[PDB]
């Protein structure tokens, strides 16, 4: 008998059994007597979602049976089983009404049967927010009592709401589980159709949260498959009936796990025989997160203990700096090679210090893995790592990658600190901030001169190189999709700032690469992103997707835009904006300055009075805010002729871009240093002598087509 | 010359607060505040009282001496300020659950809640403190005593917008404000997690901010300002909700008020200047764009609703 014929089978006995017991209602009770479960608005909950009829007399529960058989097509195809599933739970019930319809009180404690209206609405708000972070389905029997307490006793310790059905419910009771609607472990009844009290949580959920109207029976199911952490835990033989209603906990999305030897179906039915790891392979089953309350170390964590200095006669140990090699990475790995919550240290630890200070190399390597995790992600997940670490008090670790050093105060030694802990808190803090990209986290911590140099040079320094090679390389073209950034609204209320591999965000700290990983971690945050289709100008950067996302985000204010011009529809500024470029026509060029220029520019005016004209999210053709990485771009002003026309630029911004601003003139075919043709103010600031400057060195921006 | 034709693509959502006869309905314009020239204002903006769940000490003596005999209970407050005002709503501040004064446990101020809210007729607005995680269990609290009411819950900010969104509009079919610093993005932010969520524009109202004349003022004149420019011209549907203002829970409590004739002698009466203080951030809210403002003197009610009247009628 394969899957398909167990599942119909049992719901042909669930239908069988449905017929006797209504049967004996119309019997006793009459066809006029009243059906109800107590304290419901719902009716019978599962009939009322897929049909959207509530069922008031005997009358009516016989003529549900109907239901049930047009739910039961005896065809091989992955529907019908779903459907025969909810065959199974609606004739369980049916089974159930007549059972409060036969006898005024079908339960005995410790059994609830029911679970009135009010209930869930009690549990609905944790349901919600995630203080239950899911509902564990527990029906059968396990072999022994010390097995089940085990397993129960996990869940509820992990805050899940956990139900219970058949024999493990006396199986509890002989392994002393403390069960309550307040201690999160609630036994419905021994038979298996009490399950069905646990699924109608989850439907009369979809009803009451969800706002979804009976006979909506597909948006029910999408409801509970998407909002309902429910699942359910299989334990010893498993008849048909029980394998039926299995199905009908697939059909609302819930995954079925078992001890027993059944068609695996991957995500929907599993076999663990291990009782060790069955909690653990629910949770993953479910996509169950629990959150960590309180970081495991015996220093105090706070956000406020940033910026300590501590004193240099109480550094027991320091590591890194020109004394030491350490270094950090965060890395992406398959789930196979980092395991969950592993915190290794290799080496001497900082005990073996006898003497005030310390000194030995330090080699953090964390591995992250999840579903949506990237590469790319993993520069910014290690950025956090210099916050996470500074929110310890005692010990202050400033640097990048392999230029950080660290400082450990003797207090935090005093109070029990350790080189665990630091992977403690790491693991801590990386599930909490990024526990949406993030599913596990393994630190290591190195200490050994060989072990450290090593896995710097086999991890470290590749990992370093690839990502300056992609920061590099990445251009317009390669990649399919910008990003827009509002950030700036609050005080420029029509700026939209397009960030674009070879354009990054004015304000300087925002690049595409962050853009991403800010629209990946925070999805209705201020990075969105924006498809690259419907071409205009290439040259000049016109996308019709473009300027209808710059005219949506500015609430209408800016209607059309060019990324890689300033004097067709360009870009606006909000005030971050640490360089400012302005036209000057009889130059037929292009001058700059930086806000910490003082003095005056060719064009006539200073830092403030363009800052003054430009920003403010106002669209002012000529002048142009961005930041310092903009100037060496082959998309600096691509519609005018490229940043061949810079004439004027001051002597300290000068010198901090000739490196890349020749190597991009190169790339235009002009001379090894190309910055020598561009006017410094020491050497001229009037116009005048600007332009005898300028035919003087023969810049290239005199010999170009006129800039207007 | 040519009369100003605008003409707005989008409509602010209505909301219902209350049961009953007494029950009132938020938003529903299309046009500019007071712009009956240019078509259709959906509702009167609404003018409701502040009382406290414990006695006012801090308030200035004028107040004190109006609510002498009924301050003490909240419930004899309630009815005190329904009788003889009879104001639109009555927001019930519970103050006792601040966990920075007389820390109180959320049964109580719940017990407080469901005590006023059943011997009033008028809708209830119960308010909570400054603290998001007190507010979380306080509101969850309240929502579960004071059910069948259609009560407007305040202070749903994005640190707790879940707890108090699920005990609130989902559980206990209640009304909830998603409150915002002075952002039309952060503004847009909240509206949409309440979307995702499951709450829609039906189902809550907005706080985009309160602060009094002076203290930061065109901060709050401008987010009211691009708020209704975007929800109507722009037809932007995650800011198409009426928005309520607690004006005095700001006005009321800066020096130009607080301070009595003997402290500022030139300055006068003290309850004169309480009155105009509260006016004039009642009125520059109502210009700029919300539908409804929390005050509490008596006279800046009557002032106000003279106003409104005035310029609607
Ligand atoms: S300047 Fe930076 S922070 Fe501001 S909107 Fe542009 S990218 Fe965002
Ligand atoms: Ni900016
Ligand atoms: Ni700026």
């Amino acid at each position: 008998m394969n899957l398909f014929q167990t599942v119909f089978t049992g719901s042909k006995q669930a239908l069988a059994a449905a017929e006797g017991i209504v049967k004996q209602a119309v019997d006793e009770k009459g066809r006029d007597y009243k059906v109800a479960f107590p304290d419901t608005a719902y009716s019978l909950p599962v009939i009322f979602a897929a049909t959207g009829k509530k069922i008031t007399n005997v009358g009516e529960l016989e003529g549900a049976l109907d239901i049930v058989r047009s739910l039961i097509v005896e065809e091989e195809m992955l529907d019908k089983l779903l459907n025969s599933g909810l065959a199974t739970a609606v004739a369980a019930e049916i089974i159930e009404a007549a059972k409060y319809v036969l006898s005024d009180a079908p339960y005995a404690e410790p059994c609830v049967g029911f679970i009135s209206d009010p209930i869930i609405r009690s549990l609905g708000v944790p349901l919600v927010t995630g203080d239950i972070p899911g509902v564990a389905v527990i029906l059968g029997e396990c072999p022994d009592s010390e097995t089940a307490a085990k397993i129960i006793k996990d869940y509820q310790s992990k805050g899940l709401l956990t139900c219970l059905v058949g024999k493990v419910i006396d199986q509890a009771i002989e392994g002393k589980v403390k069960m309550g609607l307040d201690l999160r472990v609630i036994p419905l009844g021994y038979d298996v159709t009490s399950v069905i009290h646990v699924v109608t949580i989850a439907i009369r959920a979809a009803l009451i949260f969800g706002g979804i109207k009976g006979g909506q029976l597909n948006d029910i199911l999408k409801y509970t498959a998407e909002r309902v952490p429910a699942f359910v835990n299989a334990f010893g033989p498993l008849s048909e009936l029980v394998v039926s209603a299995g199905a009908g906990a697939i059909a609302l999305g819930f995954p079925v796990l078992t001890d027993q030897v059944v068609p695996e179906v991957p995500t929907l039915l599993l076999t663990q025989k291990d009782y060790d790891k069955m909690v653990k392979t629910s949770l993953e089953a479910r996509n169950i997160k629990i959150k960590i309350t309180e970081i495991p170390i015996p220093v105090s964590f706070a956000a406020a203990f940033e910026g300590e200095r501590i004193r240099k006669n109480d550094m027991l140990a320091e590591f890194g700096g020109n004394k030491t090699k350490a270094w950090e990475l965060v890395m992406c790995a398959d789930q196979g090679e980092v395991e969950d919550h592993k915190i290794e240290v290799i080496g001497p630890d900082i005990d073996t210090i006898d003497k005030a200070p310390g000194r030995m190399p330090l080699g953090m390597l964390i591995k992250v893995s999840g579903t949506n995790m990237q590469k790319d992600f993993e520069p910014v997940l290690e950025r956090r790592l210099h916050y996470f670490l500074n929110y310890i008090e005692g010990v202050m670790h400033v640097g990048q990658r392999n230029l950080t050093w660290v400082r450990i105060g003797k207090e935090a030694f005093e109070k029990g600190f350790r080189l665990k802990h630091f992977g403690e808190v790491i693991y801590a803090k990386m599930l909490d901030e990024f526990g949406s990209v993030v599913d596990k986290c393994e630190v290591t911590i190195i200490t050994d001169p060989g072990k450290a140099e090593e896995l710097e040079g086999k991890y470290a320094v590749p990992r370093y190189k690839e990502r300056d090679a992609r920061l590099e390389s990445l251009v317009d073209e390669k990649v399919d999709t910008f990003y827009s950034c509002n950030l700036c609204q609050s005080f420029a209320p029509a700026h939209v700032c397009i960030v674009t591999p070879e354009r990054l965000g004015l304000c300087g700290a925002v690049s595409w690469l962050d853009a991403k990983a800010t629209l990946e971690l925070n999805p209705t945050g201020p990075c969105q992103a924006v498809p690259k289709e419907g071409v205009v100008d290439e040259n000049l950067g016109i996308w019709e997707k473009v300027n209808e996302t710059v005219s949506k985000i500015s609430q209408g204010a800016v209607t059309s835009v060019t990324l890689y011009s300033i004097l067709q529809d360009p870009m606006t500024s909000c005030g971050c904006f640490e360089c400012i470029t302005g036209i000057m026509p009889e130059a037929n060029g292009v001058v700059m300055v930086n806000r910490e220029f003082g003095a005056t520019t060719p064009l006539g005016m200073t830092f403030g009075e363009l800052a003054s004209m430009t920003g403010g999210g106002v669209q002012t053709p000529g002048f142009m805010g961005h930041g310092r990485q903009f100037i060496a771009s082959k998309k600096f002003m691509k519609g005018e002729g490229g940043l061949g026309r810079i004439v004027w630029m001051p002597k300290e911004l000068k010198d901090f871009v000739a490196e890349k601003l020749n190597k991009t003139a190169k790339e235009l075919y002009n001379i090894d240093n190309f910055a020598d043709m561009i006017c410094d103010e020491t050497i001229a600031t009037e116009s005048e002598e600007v332009v005898k400057f300028l035919e003087e060195k023969g810049h290239p921006a005199l010999k170009m087509d006129p800039i207007m | 010359f040519k009369k100003p034709t605008q003409k707005f693509s989008g409509k602010i959502g209505e909301v219902e607060i209350g049961t009953g006869e007494k029950a009132l309905k938020l938003g529903g314009e299309s046009v500019l505040p007071f712009y009956t020239f240019d078509g259709d204002t959906g509702n009167t903006p609404k003018v409701g009282m502040e009382i406290l769940d414990v006695y006012p000490e801090d308030w200035i003596d004028p107040l004190k001496d109006i609510y002498k005999d009924v301050a003490k209970d909240p419930v004899k407050w309630a009815q005190f300020v329904e009788e003889k005002y009879s104001p639109d709503f009555i927001c019930l501040r519970l103050i006792s659950a601040d966990p920075n004064g007389t820390d109180a446990a959320p049964e109580d101020c719940a017990k407080t809640a469901k005590a006023v809210v059943e011997a009033i007729k008028t809708p209830l607005v119960v308010a909570g403190t400054g603290n998001h995680e007190k507010d979380a269990k306080l509101f969850e609290k309240v929502a579960q005593e004071t059910e069948g009411h259609n009560i407007l819950l305040m202070s749903a900010v994005e640190d707790n917008y879940k707890s108090v969104g699920a005990a609130g509009v989902m559980a206990y079919n209640d009304k909830v404000v998603a409150e915002s610093s002075v952002d039309i993005n952060l503004a847009k932010q909240i509206n949409i997690l309440m979307n995702q969520l499951g709450i829609d524009n039906t189902k809550f109202v907005d706080n985009v901010g309160c602060a009094a004349g002076g203290y930061g003022y065109e901060y709050v004149i401008s987010t009211l300002d691009r708020v209704k420019l975007a929800a109507l011209g722009q037809d932007d549907k995650t800011l198409q909700v009426p928005i309520i203002s607690p004006v005095s829970f700001e006005a009321c409590k800066v020096k130009e008020a607080m301070d009595s004739e003997e402290d500022s002698p030139q300055w006068g009466s003290q309850e004169d200047r309480t009155v105009s203080m509260e006016v004039a951030t009642a009125s520059g809210v109502l210009a700029s764009g919300t539908d409804a403002v929390i005050l509490r003197h008596p006279k800046s009610v009557e002032v106000i609703r003279n106003f409104i009247k005035e310029l609607l009628g």
